[PDB]
């Protein structure tokens, strides 16, 4: 989920944009 | 600024800046 991918590991724009409405 | 570890309020701030008028969902448990 977002914490494992972006906090525990290095985030990316591809992954953050998946959480935009 | 997105390509780093982003935790807690820093993650929500990055979502806010990247998603703009779309808004976003922040689901840290799921």
């Amino acid at each position: 989920g977002i914490v494992e991918q972006c906090c525990a590991s290095v985030c990316s724009l591809y992954q953050l944009e998946n959480y935009c409405n | 600024f997105v390509n780093q570890h982003l935790c807690g309020s820093h993650l929500v701030e990055a979502l806010y800046l990247v998603c703009g008028e779309r808004g976003f969902f922040y689901t840290p448990k799921a």
